[PDB]
């Protein structure tokens, strides 16, 4: 084996060309960013999600 | 799951038909003017 990969076509795992370790792959960090207020009205002081 | 499944699919359909991966047409086409290719590609994806 060199690397593998998902159900997708992405690269699942890969294997070190020194050392021959068992690494696998994950992706950095995304998502959303969700914003709850009480209002502006009412007062002006947010939290996020 | 199977509309999910379709998704993933439309991914690997290239659609530009000349290229297959993005990291591939940078390398082995040329920057400055074939990036239009992509735009083809994006664009197929975008309606999928
Ligand atoms: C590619 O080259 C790298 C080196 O640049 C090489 O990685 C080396 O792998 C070996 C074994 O996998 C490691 O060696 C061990 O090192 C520790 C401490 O340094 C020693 O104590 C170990 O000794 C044991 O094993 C020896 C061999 O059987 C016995 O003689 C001894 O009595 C002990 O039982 C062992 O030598 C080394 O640390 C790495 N080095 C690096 C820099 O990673 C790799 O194996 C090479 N790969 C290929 C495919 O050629
Ligand atoms: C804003 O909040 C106050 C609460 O004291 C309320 O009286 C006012 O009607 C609100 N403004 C609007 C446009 O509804």
């Amino acid at each position: 084996q060199q690397f593998g990969r998902d159900v997708s076509d992405f690269t699942d795992s890969v294997r070190d060309p020194k050392t021959s370790e068992i690494l696998d792959i994950s992706p950095c960090a995304f998502g959303g960013v969700s914003v709850i207020t009480p209002g502006t009205n009412a007062s002006s002081e947010v939290a996020v999600l | 799951a199977q509309a999910l499944n379709t998704l993933v699919k439309q991914l690997s359909s290239n659609f530009g038909a000349i290229s297959s991966v993005l990291n591939d047409i940078l390398s082995r086409l040329d920057p400055p003017e074939a990036e239009v290719q992509i735009d083809r590609l994006i664009t197929g994806r975008l309606q999928s």
